[PDB]
């Protein structure tokens, strides 16, 4: 005797020793990315090509 | 015979039971089974339990 068995219920595992089908379908995907930047450019100039007389000493 | 008609005894109560089944022997007035997949699914379950694998 295997005990009471439901008639219309779907066949499910209920006790120790019962079998069950596992459909292994795994799809995992993780990603991450980052960046940082900094820039600085500086140019400066001053030139006196021709200096008038009253400015010579300066 | 009035107290039995006016009161109820504590612990003497009724419960409700529910279940699912199939009714056969209809004269073409059953499920269409195209819009009710569970009818055919449970009929197949019963047949598999009885030893027939459709």
């Amino acid at each position: 005797n295997y005990g009471y068995q439901p008639l219309f219920e779907d066949r499910r595992p209920r006790n120790i020793g019962d079998t069950l089908t596992i459909v292994l379908q795994e799809n995992v995907s993780a990603s991450k990315s980052s960046s940082a930047n900094a820039s600085r450019d500086g140019k400066t100039s001053f030139g006196f090509d021709t200096v008038p007389r009253y400015l010579q000493g300066l | 015979e009035r107290i039995r008609d006016l009161t109820s005894v504590q612990g003497v109560r009724e419960n409700s039971l529910i279940g699912y089944g199939l009714v056969v022997g209809l004269d073409g007035t059953g499920d269409q089974t195209t819009q009710t997949p569970f009818t055919t699914q449970t009929l197949n379950n019963m047949l598999s339990q009885l030893g027939i694998t459709v």
